């Protein structure tokens, strides 16, 4: 996995690649690593895939209940506090590594969380096996006072670094833009630079090729 | 990490580098290891980032609840709460914390809490992997009742050396000044401190 | 110390009545009128905002509450009892459904869970029943729009339209004359406002009336864009201004 | 003593034009010893089909568990569970055993009866949902199945053509795995008819 | 202490009766009548809804007849909320048996366990009993078609035909009169409706105040089908027997 | 009639123990008042020290719940302190769990929920207190939220509590009819305190020395109580106008 | 199961005709790092007992708090707290001994070696040892760690058996203790020059000497 | 423990189980019956860890007998096998699992059909025409793959079983002291005394 | 009615009659007082000599909490001991977590909340004691009085028991005549006088005087009993004033 987060003028943007692996095998060539905790708070997750999904859903559920209880829009620091205390309690056995970002009444925010329970703050962050390729780009091209379109470019460039240079990362680039005063804008497959070329041959078989021993109609009705 | 806290005439100053580590990769080069547990009681964190954060969060909660009932806690009280957590959970923790605060009665005070969870009140304290390299320097250069400018220079020079030799230390030198006047945050960049 | 009340406080009397449930329904009768009407393309729930003092800000006290994005609730009876039921109802929609199936419960099943909570206050040790009747309006893909009433006993019934509380007897009769199976949502809002004016005595405007609908999806109220399948909440609370607009063509 | 490769077996699912296919082998063994050649790994609850590979005791247990849960679902909901919803139920149930998991590789397949859309999904032993337009693979010959599917598959195949593609994917994958084979079953699923075919394959 | 406010729900009267059970039965006698009739080729369940309002949604409604599994259903008389607590327990119990033995639960076993739960509330715990009486209608391959009833005491018995709720005395006499053993389902449908029509406290029996269900082997070959009647289907069966 | 001893319904659907807890509220014979400025929220309460042997500095019904939230109680001091300690604990836990300061209205709801439980559960009696929470919320601004033994709560433009609450309530109503606004249009909190004391004097018809009053003020980022000399300074300013 | 972090080295002691002497240096070691120099490892309990502790310092500070609490608890509802019902050395020891053996039996020991020195109410000398294992013993001379190997042989030349105790004065005894401390500074790699010494006499009472230094050292001979 | 076999023929299920009980370098007994009658038409053989085997067998026996008395009815072989599987499926994730492998031979009186189930300690159930647990299967399965026909008589099944025991007595390393053979059919369970 | 049969039940007035009944048990008890002074507090109590067979000086009633707090009470003596046992637990856990000895106001609320808790349920009985207590902390001297309802305040002087009104009147005179402050040694003498004057309300059996004190200068901020020469001196001062 390669995942990043970048702050700009009036908000924050996060991005991720779309490759899912089991060992050296690519299981999913277009999985979605960008998760929704609340409408305007989004998570990017690396590590154990089921752990990132489950921990993002649990805290997302509790955040919704909290928002309804308090009659307030949820804050990023609340999601941050809940995730970190949950992960710490399990002493790293829940392998979730997250970049948390979003906007709320307090402003725009960007954090990261490690499996053992530590949190980080930054203007630019990167997590996952392709984080070193991404961080190299971020350290080279980041500056103070980025615009929206500059931050998207920087974020997706950092993800591309991972896609090309990290074997754990590949396929496409997903992006989510969270700007203050506006709806969060999720850009699924914002970039698709890894389309499979036309195959040389059709492997459609003549009908009857496969030997059959028995046929029978299966009853699905009551 | 390299961290320290030093008492002086007008109060106490805390100091720290900004490097966070996962093996030889610097996970964060602009870390804030100086943490507020109360208005004028702060701590320096060394060891596990996750453990020290969870401890500091619990302490901050305890002192906020203390303040609600009994008013401003003493620096000694804050250190006792850190100790209680570190001592009773010694098997499951990797945390070396320095506690520093300003009273008006007691002025500046520094308590250091090593791995085992023991407490030690000192005029100044050094801790973290980089501290090993400055025991000699600090012992030779520390004086009691220094001025603000002198104490800033003492910490700046000390952490400069710790950063120079320890690979686990680096980035910026952050400091937090605790006096009757209030709370002042200082930052010092490589281009200044490296050529001291 | 400790709760020594491990026995039932609601028991059968010789005549077969359950006293505390009957008395809870009496508390509901005293409560301010609330109603619900089901249209072909939506549902409306409404009630009067009885202010305790003119110095009180009645906007801070919400009688109509969102339970899920497609389900809303209103009540008649004891406010505090309703408030905690909404808290519990919101939570049970997550714990016993959304955290299992990854989607919100259909109206009938959420209603069933609230009913269970209210039944247990009728049989468990050392508690009185809840002193409220609920009207729950909602939508789900396979059942469409629906409207349910939940009583202190835990019983629930589906309604085309109904009222509960102070002037429910007259309000139900009014709704029987006006309701047909071809009503559009705007027609149902109109009838809701007409029915409520009969039971309200003092001021009758957007500040003294609380009214919400279950209708079309509201993409503008979702808070984000990019997922085609997510189209927004069907629950919407009408504003003070939106009510007054409809009170002119009344 | 690796729980996921004691008994052996494989499952594969594919999508076509207004149809889905799900197939599995019949082998159950104890490491080298083949014990049963009748052990089917595909089950169904209404119109939703579930295939499960891995430790056979857990395959049996989970089938019994999801029959249990879908039966209660239908009684309360008064409708058959849909593939998208069942997928979420499988995920929840597996993650509930996060630190003591069922050693399985389940695969959901079916057609949503409301929208008519073909749906497939896969999971790891711990609940992670893997959704796919094209195909899902599972079992001791998953590497082989990934290779066969990636090369043989094309979009929008007709039910009769899709049968040939999925069958040839399973058969040739199974023959390169010692712990898979010993017979095979393919389910072709249309909006309101399901055909089950047993394949002739080599018995070694 | 709290002794002062304890009703003592699980004690004996001087005559050896259980106060709370007796009073719960008194409650049930005011609930809408429910009838079960067992024929040689199926079972009928018929029940009267409690005084209906014209604005009640009749089609999407369930009050009297509930499905426990594909082979077993129940007719309810008493507090609905109480009944749903017990119905969910019964539904779970059926699934436990199926999960354990890979066979659908025999009717009596399900009936015994539900009745045993009711019994517990009369002997220990200091809680009020469930104000509910069930008619169980179901099929299994041991005894075929079966009717049972249970009440708040936790006592259950088997029947060829039985009523619960209001006017059981009058209803039972009428069933005892016209019932015979070689009866068919369609005859039992007629007997059920005729009995309710004569015992009802309403002016006239209409489709909107009834719930109806049959359990036949009238599917295709050696298998059982549950039919919970729709509003229009009750309207038609009421015309077909000439009640309306 | 054991339905009047515990919190179960009476035949007319009432809870007498809750109603009698409301009557305990006035047992101290003290009146409180709360108003909002542009930047602040002021709460004032009467201070009656009858015994000469009492240490007057320890006699208080205003509590500092958190740095931002203050709470004045109308009711007996044991129940008052019980409510205060719980509120302090709840506000502290909220900050620890959710990473931001507990809002005044949310704490009000939470304490109201706890009160509701005592009206439903038999073994717990209601507390004979009415809790008025004040703050300058970072989202909602100046805020007044009030809780009672029934578990009811609501926000207020301004409010009053005590035996002579109705006189103070109408006095405030009549002012807001005149001013046509939701608050005291004043820059400094000092003059909002002066307004609060002035309108309490008019409504109750009594004059106050520096030891007859107790004042709490909420501003952005802190709630604080006034000393006797702070109130005296405020009393002098009213007299010289 | 533990491992000691900050540690204290030898505690040495002996009986003389009228009472007991006990000593321990002021060092808190952190492995090979001689980290803390103001550490007091002799803790007086009342005016008739001194407890000397070696081993883990965090556990020492815990034992300090226990003894401090024991004095408080003994004073409760006790009009003779400063007379007939004052804490005896034998009571303080048996309490600590109980705690040490209970902790070892729960597989979570207090990582210490402890010597309780004092004078009983009847004038009798009290000197007894207890450690992390709960092992207890008494002797005319007692020492922990390196002291057991180097101090005991020297102190046993003065008091070799019971009958030698009446023949030994406080001047002779203190001289032997001070000499032993010098020898430990020569030969223990975790000793400091600075130390504390306490005398508990049946006539003159408790004399607590702080900031003592090892002096008159022989090096001039390389 | 060690050798347990099962063969289902036209009208009956035949179970063969070794008589030896060995501990260390001593055969402690040569007449051990590794079977329990669960119900009149259901028999269960067992092999595995010492102690665990008999403890589990008798525990299952007690439960099925309890069921029989409660309902005045005999559970089908399929139902008994499912109950046993679930008990082992629970057991495998316990603090100390039952290390027992079983074969269940029964005659279903409602279907008039013999049935043979093989269940291992993990709770892995399969219905089979012939079954074996442990190292026995490595010889008998291939042998039965060749000689077994589905329409054989009980006598033909016994001859087919003699062929299995002969092969095991020739090629197995350990002396298992012969087998006790039992037949399950429409008339219940009986033991062959001369094998 | 019946509102007074169960604890925690509100009467129609808004009163808890069971607590008011516990107050009657307190009024029945012997007299105890507390005097706040320049740099500390003084406690005194009346001990009725029921018989010649009572060993003098050996049935001690004043109790110490921690090392700096004194507690005395009137009413059911066992109930007072239970409260002090809790007070000692509360003070120990405070010192354990926070290091510093528990401040007097903090300690006062610990007892207050605990006593208040015994008015919340019908399964417990209210405390049958009013407790006068206090000591010296970082902010100087504090004197408190705690009642069965859980109600407590700070006091310049405090009194409870059968002779409370006599003692209160005598306390008010000291507050009026000494606006600048009373010294610790003076307050000990005055405490003796007031107990002797308050003994007029219990004069069948003669009594034994018991005094204790905490003072920053005189006792170094710790709780001590007044004995020997200082006690006899205080007794003589009291004897001279009654005649
Ligand atoms: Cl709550
Ligand atoms: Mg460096
Ligand atoms: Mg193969
Ligand atoms: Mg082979
Ligand atoms: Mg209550």
């Amino acid at each position: 996995t390669t995942i990043v987060g970048v702050k700009f003028n009036n908000g924050v943007v996060i991005a991720a690649d779309t490759r899912s692996t089991q060992g050296p095998i690519v299981a999913d060539k277009n999985c979605a690593k960008l998760h929704r905790i609340s409408p305007k708070i989004w998570c990017a997750g690396a590590g154990t895939a089921a752990d990132t999904e489950a921990v993002t859903q649990l805290i997302g559920s509790n955040i919704e209940l909290h928002s309804l209880y308090t009659s307030r829009e949820p804050r990023v620091v609340s999601a941050l506090q809940m995730l970190k205390q949950h992960l710490f309690k399990y002493q790293g056995h829940i392998g979730a590594y997250l970049i948390v970002a979003g906007v709320d009444p307090t402003g725009s925010h960007l954090f990261s969380i490690h499996a053992h329970g530590s949190t980080d703050v930054g203007y630019y962050l990167s997590l996952g096996s392709g984080s070193l390729a991404a961080m190299a780009v971020l350290e080279s091209h980041w500056k103070q006072d980025l615009t929206k379109e500059e931050a998207i470019k920087l974020a997706s460039d950092a993800i591309q670094a991972g896609i090309w240079n990290d074997l754990g990362s590949g396929s496409n680039v997903d992006v989510c833009v969270m700007e203050i005063g506006k709806d969060a804008e999720y850009l699924r497959n914002y970039l698709t630079p890894n389309v499979r070329e036309e195959k040389q041959k059709s492997y459609k078989f003549p009908r009857g090729t496969t030997a059959v021993l028995k046929e029978s109609i299966v009853n699905i009705c009551d | 990490t390299s961290i320290m806290a030093v008492t002086f005439k007008d109060g106490v100053i805390l100091g720290a580098d900004s490097r966070t580590t996962t093996g030889a990769y610097i996970a964060n080069r602009v870390t804030d290891k100086l943490t507020r547990v109360h208005d004028k009681i702060w701590c320096c964190r060394s060891g596990s980032a996750a453990d020290t954060q969870a401890i500091a969060d619990i302490v901050q909660y305890h002192l906020e609840l203390y303040t609600s009932q009994y008013g401003t806690p003493s620096t000694e009280t804050a250190a006792s709460v850190f100790k209680e957590l570190c001592y009773e959970n010694k098997d499951n923790l990797t945390a070396g914390i320095i506690v520093a605060g300003y009273d008006d009665k007691n002025k500046g005070e520094v308590y250091t809490i090593p791995l085992g969870g023991s407490v030690h009140k000192l005029p100044y304290a050094i801790a973290g992997s980089g501290s090993t390299f400055i025991y000699g320097y600090c012992d030779k250069n520390f004086r009691e009742n220094m001025s603000k400018e002198e104490t800033v220079d003492f910490i700046k020079h000390s952490l400069s050396q710790a950063i120079k030799w320890d690979g686990s230390s680096g980035g910026v030198i952050r400091m937090v000044v605790l006096t009757a006047a209030g709370v002042e945050r200082l930052i010092f960049y490589p281009d200044e401190y490296e050529q001291l | 110390m400790t709760d020594r009340y491990s026995f039932s406080l609601t028991t059968f009397s010789p005549s077969g009545k359950l006293g505390q449930i009957d008395y809870a329904l009496t508390a509901v009768k005293q409560g301010v009128t609330s109603l619900g009407i089901k249209a072909t393309n939506g549902v409306v729930i409404a009630t009067e905002k009885k202010s305790s003092s003119p110095l009180a800000m009645s906007e801070t006290l919400s009688k109509v509450s969102l339970l899920t994005p497609d389900i809303g609730a209103v009540y008649s009876g004891m406010g505090p009892d309703y408030r905690v039921l909404v808290d519990k109802s919101r939570k049970v929609a997550h714990t016993s459904y959304k955290r299992i199936y990854g989607e919100y419960p259909p109206t009938k099943l959420l209603v069933s869970e609230v009913a269970k909570i209210m039944q247990e206050a009728t049989q468990s040790g050392g508690v009185r029943p809840f002193g409220v009747s609920l009207l729950i309006a909602g939508h789900d893909e396979f059942n469409g729009f629906s409207l349910y009433q939940v009583d202190p006993s835990g019983s629930y019934f589906p309604w085309k339209a109904t009222a509960i509380g102070k002037g429910s007897v007259a309000a139900k009769t009014f709704l029987e004359k006006r309701w047909n199976d071809e009503l559009e949502l705007e027609d149902a809002i109109h009838i809701a406002l007409l029915t409520l004016k009969e039971s309200v005595e003092g001021e009758f405007n957007g500040d003294t009336i609380e009214l919400a609908i279950i209708g079309d999806e509201n993409p503008d109220l979702l808070g984000y864009t990019g997922i085609p399948t997510d189209k927004g909440p069907r629950f919407r609370k009408l504003t003070s201004q939106e009510i007054n607009d409809r009170l002119e063509a009344l | 003593s690796d729980p996921s490769s004691i008994n052996g077996g494989i499952v594969v699912a594919m999508t076509g034009k207004d149809c889905v296919a799900i197939a599995c082998d019949l082998r159950l063994g104890s490491q080298s010893l083949g014990v049963s050649n009748k052990f089917e790994k595909i089950f169904h609850y209404g119109h939703v089909f579930l295939g499960i590979t891995g430790l056979a005791t857990d395959v049996t247990t989970l089938n019994e568990m999801f029959r249990y849960k879908t039966n209660l679902y239908k009684l309360k909901e008064e409708r058959a569970i849909e593939p998208e919803t069942f997928t979420q139920l499988v995920s929840s149930s597996l993650y509930e055993r996060r630190f003591g998991p069922y050693f399985v590789g389940p695969v959901v397949a079916g057609i949503n009866s409301k929208s008519g859309k073909p749906f497939i999904a896969g999971f790891d032993l711990i609940g992670c949902i893997d959704e796919a337009k094209d195909f899902i693979v599972s079992g001791t010959a998953s590497d082989q199945l990934f290779g066969m599917c990636e090369s043989l598959y094309e979009p929008n195949l007709e039910p009769e053509d899709l049968f040939e593609t999925i069958s040839q994917a399973l058969l040739n994958a199974a023959d390169r795995d010692a712990l898979s084979g010993w017979g095979a079953v393919v389910y072709i699923i249309k909006k309101d008819e399901v055909v089950k075919r047993y394949l002739k394959m080599r018995q070694d | 202490g709290s002794r002062r406010y304890d009703s003592r729900t699980t004690i004996f009267s001087p005559e050896g009766r259980l106060y709370q059970v007796e009073y719960a039965l008194e409650s049930i006698s005011h609930a809408g009548t429910a009838i079960g009739i067992m024929a040689s080729d199926g079972i009928v369940l018929a029940a009267e809804r409690k005084v209906t309002s014209t604005l009640l949604e009749q089609d999407t409604s369930t009050e009297k007849l509930y499905k426990l599994n594909d082979k077993i259903a129940v007719a309810v008389a008493g507090l609905t909320a109480d009944a749903e607590i017990l119905i969910n327990t019964a539904r779970i119990h059926a699934q436990n048996y199926l999960k354990t033995y890979n066979e659908d639960i025999p009717v009596e076993i399900l009936v015994r366990r539900l009745s045993d739960i009711k019994q517990g509330y009369t002997q220990h715990g200091g809680l009020r009993p469930f104000g509910v009486s069930f008619i169980y209608a179901g099929y299994d391959d041991r005894y075929g078609y079966q009717l049972y009833t249970s009440n708040p005491s936790g006592n259950y018995t088997g029947w060829k035909a039985i009523s619960v709720g209001a006017n059981t005395s009058a209803a039972q006499t009428l069933l005892q009169m016209d019932y015979k053993d070689d009866m068919k389902v369609d005859d039992a449908i007629e007997l059920a409706l005729k009995t309710l029509s004569k015992t009802t406290d309403s002016s006239a029996l209409t489709y909107d105040r009834l719930e109806f269900a049959t359990i036949r082997k009238g599917a295709n070959d050696g298998e059982v089908y549950q039919k919970i009647f729709k509003p229009q289907e009750i309207k038609d069966i009421l015309v077909k027997t000439g009640i309306t | 009639g054991y339905d009047r001893h515990i919190t179960i319904f009476s035949p007319e659907g009432r809870l007498y123990q809750v109603e009698y807890a409301f009557k305990a509220t006035n047992q101290t014979n003290i009146n409180s008042l709360a108003v909002r400025g542009k930047d602040c929220t002021v709460v004032i309460s009467q201070k009656k020290v009858p015994d000469k042997l009492l240490d007057p500095t320890t006699v208080s019904y205003i509590f500092c719940i958190s740095r931002t939230i203050g709470m004045v109680v109308n009711g007996p001091i044991p129940d008052a302190r019980n409510a205060a300690l719980r509120a302090k604990a709840e506000a502290a836990e909220f900050r620890y769990k959710y990473g931001y300061d507990m809002p005044c209205d949310v704490l009000a709801k939470r304490m109201a929920n706890l009160s509701q439980i005592y009206t439903q559960r038999a073994y717990m009696r209601p507390l004979g207190v009415i809790l008025t929470f004040v703050s300058v919320d970072e989202e909602l601004g100046p805020s007044i939220y009030k809780t009672d033994p029934a578990g009811y709560y609501v926000g207020y433009k301004a409010t009053a509590t005590g035996p002579k609450q109705q006189e103070i309530t109408t006095n405030l109503e009549n002012h807001f009819k005149k001013s046509k606004i939701d608050h005291i249009n004043e820059e400094s909190w000092e003059k909002v305190v002066e307004f609060a004391i002035t309108h309490m004097i008019d409504a109750l018809g009594t004059e106050f020395s520096k030891n007859d009053l107790e004042v709490g003020v909420a501003t952005k980022d802190k709630f604080f109580t006034l000393s006797a000399e702070n109130i005296e300074e405020r009393l002098v300013a009213i007299a010289e106008q | 199961t533990q491992q000691p972090i900050v540690t204290g080295t030898s505690v040495i002691s002996m009986k003389y005709d009228n009472g007991v002497i006990i000593a321990a240096d002021n060092l808190g070691s952190y492995g090979s790092l001689l980290r803390f120099n103001g550490v007091e490892r002799l803790i007086p309990v009342g005016d008739n007992t001194v407890v000397g502790i070696s081993g883990d310092i965090s556990d020492m500070q815990h034992i300090e708090r226990l003894l401090k609490d024991l004095v408080t608890e003994n004073a409760y509802d006790n009009p003779l707290a400063d007379a007939e019902e004052a804490l005896e050395p034998s009571y303080i020891f048996e309490y600590l001994a109980t705690v040490m053996y209970q902790r070892r039996s729960k597989m979570n020991p207090l990582w210490n070696a402890i010597i309780v020195a004092g004078v009983q109410s009847n004038g009798d000398q009290f000197l007894r040892y207890v450690n992390l294992l709960g092992v207890t013993y008494s002797s005319p001379t007692l020492a922990t760690g390196f002291g057991a190997h180097m101090a005991n042989p020297l102190l046993r030349k003065v008091v070799d058996r019971e009958s030698d105790i009446p023949k030994t004065t406080v001047q002779v005894a203190e001289e032997a203790i001070v000499n032993a401390m010098r020898v430990l500074y020569y030969r223990d790699a975790r000793s400091s020059r600075n130390f504390s010494l306490a005398i508990i006499d049946k006539n003159t009472g408790l004399t607590f000497k702080k900031n003592l230094q090892v002096e008159n050292m022989k090096w001039d001979f390389a | 423990m060690d050798i347990i076999l099962g063969i289902r023929v036209q009208d009956s299920v035949i179970l063969a189980s070794s008589k030896a009980v060995t501990r260390g370098i001593s055969v402690l007994k040569d007449s051990d019956d590794k079977t329990r009658q669960l119900s009149p038409h259901t028999l269960m053989s067992f092999a595995g860890e010492a102690g665990d085997t008999v403890q589990f067998a008798e525990y299952i026996q007690a439960n099925i007998q309890l069921y029989s008395i409660r309902e005045d009815y005999e559970l089908s072989p399929q139902a008994v096998s499912s109950f046993v599987r679930q008990e082992l499926a629970k057991s495998i994730r316990s603090r100390r699992p039952y290390q027992v492998n079983v074969l269940i031979g029964g005659y279903d009186k409602k279907k008039n059909k013999p049935e043979l189930y093989q269940i291992d300690y993990l709770g892995t159930k399969v219905e089979l025409p012939y079954g074996a647990h442990g190292y026995s299967g490595f010889y008998t399965f291939s042998l039965l793959d060749h000689h077994y026909r589905p329409d054989m008589t009980t006598e033909e099944g016994l001859d087919l079983l003699k062929l299995c025991v002969q092969e095991l007595e020739k090629r197995m390393p350990m002396d298992f002291k012969g087998v006790i053979v039992k037949i399950v059919d429409k008339d219940g369970i009986r033991q062959v005394d001369d094998f | 009615t019946g509102y007074d049969l169960s604890n925690s039940v509100f009467s129609p007035d808004g009163r808890n009659f069971q607590v008011e009944y516990a107050v009657k048990a307190v009024e029945n008890g012997t007299t105890s007082i507390g005097i706040k002074c320049n740099d500390g507090v003084v406690f005194a109590v009346e001990k009725l000599i029921t018989s010649k067979l009572l060993v003098p000086q050996k049935n001690v009633k004043i109790q110490v909490v921690d090392r700096h707090i004194g507690c005395v009470y009137s009413g059911l003596i066992p109930d007072g001991r239970h409260l002090v046992n809790r007070g000692r637990e509360e003070a120990a856990s405070f010192k354990k977590l926070y290091k510093t000895p528990i401040p007097i106001p903090a300690f006062a609320d610990r007892l207050g909340q605990y006593v208040q808790a015994h008015t919340l349920y019908n399964s417990v009985r209210p405390f049958g004691v009013s407790t006068i207590f206090g000591g010296v902390d970082k902010n100087g001297a504090h004197l408190y009085m705690l009642e069965p309802s859980g109600s407590y305040w700070g006091y310049k002087g405090a009194a409870t028991g059968k002779g409370r009104q006599s003692a209160k009147a005598e306390l008010e005179k000291l507050v009026d005549h000494h606006p600048e402050g009373l010294s610790a040694r003076e307050a000990v003498k005055q405490a003796a006088k007031i107990i002797y004057l308050a003994h007029e309300d219990n004069k069948e059996k003669d009594f034994e005087l018991e005094i204790s004190w905490c003072s920053l200068s005189e006792t170094n901020g710790l709780h001590k009993f007044v004995k020997g020469d200082l006690l006899q001196e205080a007794i003589d001062f009291a004897q001279k004033e009654i005649n």
